RNA sequence: GUGGAAGUCUGUUAGAGUUGGUGUCCUACAAUACCCUCUCGUGAUCUAUGUGUAGGGGUGAAAGGCCCAUCGAGUCCGGCA
RNA sequence: GCGAAAGCCAAGGCCUGUCGGGAGCAACCAACGUUAGGGAAUUCGGCAAGUUAGUCCCGUACCUUCGGAAGAAGGGAUGCC
RNA sequence: GGUCUUAAGGUAGCGUAGUACCUUGCCGCAUCAGUAGCGGCUUGCAUGAAUGGAUUAACCAGAGCUUCACUGUCCCAACGUUGGGCCCGGUGAACUGUACAUUCCAGUGCGGAGUCUGGAGACACCCAGGGGGAAGCGAAGACCCUAUGGA
RNA sequence: CGAGUGGCUUGCUACCUCGAUGUCGGUUCCCUCCAUCCUGCCCGUGCAGAAGCGGGCAAGGGUGAGGUUGUUCGCCUAUUAAAGGAGGUCGUGAGCUGGGUUUAGACCGUCGUGAGACAGGUCGGCUGCUAUCUACUGGGUGUGUAGGUGUCUGACAAGAACGACCGUAUAGUACGAGAGGAACUACGGUUGGUGGCCACUGGUGUACCGGUUGUUCGAGAGAGCACGUGCCGGGUAGCCACGCCACACGGGGUAAGAGCUGAACGCAUCUAAGCUCGAAACCCACUUGGAAAAGAGACACCGCCGAGGUCCCGCGUACAAGACGCGGUCGAUAGACUCGGGGUGUGCGCGUCGAGGUAACGAGACGUUAAGCCCACGAGCACUAACAGACCAA
């Protein structure tokens, strides 16, 4: 009769090829609700440890009691919105209009870009404001970048650049807000965007594992019983039926597994601090010691230690925010042993 | 069912032979099914702590033997995680015969019982000697 | 808590509790100790154990 | 207690065989191999060397088995284009 | 050591079961080790793998051609000084 | 039926058989559930006495079944070891090849098309892979029929 | 009784293949159909409720585990929301398996004078090939768009990224004589599927440390071998699942269906024109891929005698070649060293004790000694090595 069974692995994350940018690119942003603000921030993964918390959940029969939570530590030092990019609505979607840059640049931003030496901030600002007047102004976002130099455990100094949308009240009000941010020096911090207890979508390029067999790449069975001793152990039965006479792309096959971009939804921000309180004894394995601006994200986070991860206010949360959760303990015990 | 208040790793399967932690006259039990459970192609139906399973009597009194009764998993060897991150595992896999209403067919429960089992099966619980 | 075997302070959100046949309880801080126990050894005869120390 | 019988037992002693793995190999190392496993292993035993039996004939504890990679009738050449 | 057994080692022989270099050396394959909880649910079938294991003491059913079954089963011991 | 064919007309046993079409026979045992197995029954499609019958200790790489023990056979896969695999130097074959050839979805056609027809898709070259298709390669089909064939 | 549809069954036909299109079942893995078993929305009821029965839309998702049998089928069990069916050369042997069918050996029954037969049973009985093309999965190099760096857009493409159940409140309430017994909504959990991650538990860990058997190096010390660890005990990192985290709602348009206004047809009428609602289905939302989209894109800056890039050197958050990412003295990229953090479990020697023994000798115990040995991690640290230098480029 042949029992039914769901196909192996999903066809929603494909093709399963290596990622173009090791740095994540959100393809969706939060809704323009509250006040003007940057809709994103980044950092570098460090490692994991647990923390004891006070049941915060109101609908829990344990609300108020202790509860051990697994947390991934993320060094989230300040970043710098070095420019405001404007997009115009067109019969072919949104298109970049112009940009407003600054003059104050991080000592090492030239390890990636050809830093501006001559730029007209006002013409740009004008062009935009004339677009808005005409009403062809599409959403507004800030070209930002990280300061890897601020993080000792991370070998790179070459900054990771990434555009992040600015959502706010009126377009006019958030356009200004943007310009204000940029003009300064672009410098902003995780606090200026997120608050512990809130949910955030964490993007990032997973851990790479090169080429892998279908068994691991797609979760197909291994050969069972006697079939496993005959010369086939981890190969699938067949690439398909006689007809159609071709191998359909939907059939599990070997390939590049890992190092794919993944936007992990509704992650709870357990705490945003600074110092070496979250650091573990001996040092986070294959990473180092933490001691500066950090974030504690509940659960796991795609990517391997040292990879740049990107935050965004959840675009489709399920729960209501239960701000600043009481942390009674954070384990500093060695991740060795 | 009601939340066990813990995370369980089913330590048992259909065909599994456990201990009958009560004085019903039933010594050994054979797991036949797991209430409310639906597995997946090739997956052996799994049962664990706090699961109400269907059983058949492998060893015991002549009149109890071969009978298809219902029961509840009171203990298992495979570890279970509590809210504070600790793990809890017992010395054996045992269950207690129960009825339609979930009241212990027996009078007394032999051995310890996981607290979590309380939060689902009162009468069973209120029949317990030691509740870990 | 203190591991009922070697006696070191068990790290919160860490350790396994073994329920004995009779009903008794033993909180182990690590696999190593559980396993020294399963061999039938007594923490007092192991010099690395806080108990012995 | 002695005695030490046996188509006796266990046994990769040597040696003989070839049950399973339907493993490895399958343009092979090999036109019948490799490995693990397994049978016999004082007897109707195994073996070297010599010698006898020749093709509708041998030999055959019989499978139509075997008679030089050739067998429900060997091989060579001839009948034969 | 029971041993012409295994394992280790002499004497003697050899590095010629005769292509090498490099990548923590991926998928996949050949030989193989270990796998928690469960324990034949796998499968035509427990195929493969595994379990048991040497010696001594205790003890040993049905059945039987009285030879045997039988090392039945089951239980205990086992070093060094 | 209460003899007739053709001489006699199945006795001891054994029996749903490695013989039983009906068939998964009926009953029982065993299991949660047993076309299996074992026991009893048995009118045996179509058992039975050296065409040997029944039975049977020992023996068996002989066929079926059950229990204890055991375990990666399975749940459900993981990690590791060694030799390949992958890159480099040297050595260096074979199978196969009417031609053309980047195909896919339909249709058509001697009714099972990369080549026809309509559309769709398609920048060229190369590396690895597991083998869907070339009714893939390998063998003038062993089955079947035909020959005024052979043995 | 009469009219049909399908092409799953069976038969008919002899068109296709006998210079071979590998058999039955199963298995594994992929796509589909609807005549729908469950799940969503509905209509009717011999609809009080609850549970059903019949019917309509609907194929998004699900449809599982076992006992006998080679079986397909089917019988049986216990779970279940339900344990639906069918097509894909009765999909799937250049994938597996080989129990059955269907060779040669053999038995039994029936038939036959016999050789031997069976649309009877039975035990045994082999699964070849290094992929040229095409196809697809992943990975590169070029060319086109026409100097470079960084950041995007989004034509379109993929998704099930989610499916379902149980429990609590609603409530012992509506309904009902009673027995019995719902719902909307709000919550908690489980299961299957999905993507990711290793603090925690668990596995591995032929890195590592210890115990110990046999033998060899005379003993001791310290070591080799016993299959690629002798065995046993423990086990860091990393990789993992049996571990952990995350996976909506809501809009828009419809089917069946419920209705509004409304005429042909003064009335009536959900429809003919118009309109309000309404499915797990459709579109959007969300994730992932996507300038080779030939309308071959957009923006900012840098540069055209110099911007940037290749080679070079130290290394990996990357990796089969290629690719990718980072560092290179204005330096913490790798190693040494020293700390830190970890794994074992108390080293050699010496001292005391030691059943004993005339003595020689003496297994072993305690102390020195959280000792000795060891680490795929971190920090400090320019001590060593990132030197020297080549090249392309409008
Ligand atoms: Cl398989
Ligand atoms: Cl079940
Ligand atoms: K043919
Ligand atoms: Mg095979
Ligand atoms: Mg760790
Ligand atoms: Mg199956
Ligand atoms: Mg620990
Ligand atoms: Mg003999
Ligand atoms: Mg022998
Ligand atoms: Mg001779
Ligand atoms: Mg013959
Ligand atoms: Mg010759
Ligand atoms: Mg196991
Ligand atoms: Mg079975
Ligand atoms: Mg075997
Ligand atoms: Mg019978
Ligand atoms: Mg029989
Ligand atoms: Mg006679
Ligand atoms: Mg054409
Ligand atoms: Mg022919
Ligand atoms: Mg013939
Ligand atoms: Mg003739
Ligand atoms: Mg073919
Ligand atoms: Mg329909
Ligand atoms: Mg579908
Ligand atoms: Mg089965
Ligand atoms: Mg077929
Ligand atoms: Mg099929
Ligand atoms: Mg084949
Ligand atoms: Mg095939
Ligand atoms: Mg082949
Ligand atoms: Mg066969
Ligand atoms: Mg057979
Ligand atoms: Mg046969
Ligand atoms: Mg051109
Ligand atoms: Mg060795
Ligand atoms: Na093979
Ligand atoms: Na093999
Ligand atoms: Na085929
Ligand atoms: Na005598
Ligand atoms: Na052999
Ligand atoms: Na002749
Ligand atoms: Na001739
Ligand atoms: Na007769
Ligand atoms: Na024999
Ligand atoms: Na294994
Ligand atoms: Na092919
Ligand atoms: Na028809
Ligand atoms: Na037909
Ligand atoms: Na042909
Ligand atoms: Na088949
Ligand atoms: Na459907
Ligand atoms: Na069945
Ligand atoms: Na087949
Ligand atoms: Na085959
Ligand atoms: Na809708
Ligand atoms: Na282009």
């Amino acid at each position: 009769p042949q029992p039914s069974r769901p196909r192996k692995g999903s066809l929603g994350f494909g093709p399963r090829k290596r990622s173009t940018s090791e740095t994540p690119r959100f393809n969706s942003w939060p809704s323009d609700d509250g006040q003007p603000g940057v809709q994103g921030f980044a950092g570098y993964k460090a490692g994991m440890t647990h923390v004891v918390l006070v049941n915060d959940e109101p609908n829990s029969p344990r609300e108020g009691m202790e509860e051990t939570v697994p947390v991934t530590v993320i060094e989230t030092p300040p970043m710098r919105a070095v420019a405001l990019r404007a997009y115009e609505d067109t019969p072919y979607g949104q298109r970049p209009l112009t940009e407003v840059w600054t003059d104050e640049f991080h000592s090492e931003l030239d390890r990636t870009l050809d830093v501006p030496e001559d730029h007209d901030p006002d013409a740009a600002e004008e062009q935009i404001r004339d677009a808005h007047e005409a009403g062809d102004l599409g959403d507004l976002r800030l070209i930002t970048h990280t300061v890897p130099d601020a993080v000792p455990s991370v070998p790179k100094k070459k900054p990771d650049v990434m555009e992040t949308r600015v959502g706010g009240g009126s377009v006019s009000d958030r356009l200004d807000h943007a310009l204000d941010i940029v003009e300064d020096g672009g410098e902003h911090a995780m606090n200026d965007i997120f608050r512990a207890g809130e949910y955030a979508d964490v993007a990032g390029v997973t851990k790479g594992k090169g080429t892998q067999g279908p068994v691991k790449r797609w979760g197909v069975q291994k050969r069972k019983g006697k079939h496993a001793r005959q010369g086939w152990r981890r190969r699938i039965g067949n690439l398909g039926p006689w007809n159609p006479s071709r191998v359909r792309s939907t059939v599990p096959q070997q390939g590049q597994t890992g190092y794919h971009q993944r936007t992990e939804l509704n992650k709870r921000l357990i705490d945003i601090g600074e110092g070496d309180e979250p650091t573990v004894d001996g040092g986070f394995v294959n990473y180092g010691e933490v001691d500066g601006p950090y974030t504690l994200v509940k659960g796991s986070v795609p990517g391997p230690d040292k990879r740049l991860v990107r935050f965004r206010p959840a675009v489709r949360p399920n729960d209501q925010p239960r701000l600043d959760p009481e942390v009674r303990y954070v384990s500093n015990e060695s991740n060795q042993g | 069912m009601e939340a066990l208040g813990a995370d369980v790793t089913q330590g048992l399967e259909k065909g599994s032979l456990i201990t009958c932690a009560d004085n019903t006259g039933a010594r050994e039990l054979k797991v036949i099914s797991v209430h409310g459970y639906s597995g997946t192609k090739n997956r052996h139906p799994k049962a664990g702590l706090g699961d109400k399973i269907t059983v058949s009597v492998t060893k015991g009194t002549p009149e109890m033997r071969r009978q298809v009764l219902e029961a509840v998993v009171v203990r298992q060897r495979k570890p279970i995680r509590r809210p504070d991150g600790t793990r809890v595992k017992f010395e054996d896999n045992a269950a207690v015969i129960v009825d339609e209403n979930e009241d212990p067919r027996g009078t007394e429960l032999k051995g310890p019982i996981a607290r979590e089992v309380a939060q689902r099966f009162g009468s069973v619980a209120s029949a317990a000697t030691m509740i870990v | 808590r203190e591991c009922d075997y070697c006696g070191t302070d068990i790290e919160p959100g860490t350790g396994t509790m073994f329920v004995h046949k009779d009903g008794a309880t033993t909180h182990f801080c690590s696999s190593k100790c559980e396993n020294n126990a399963d061999l039938g050894r007594e923490a007092r005869n192991l010099e690395w154990t806080d108990t012995a120390r």
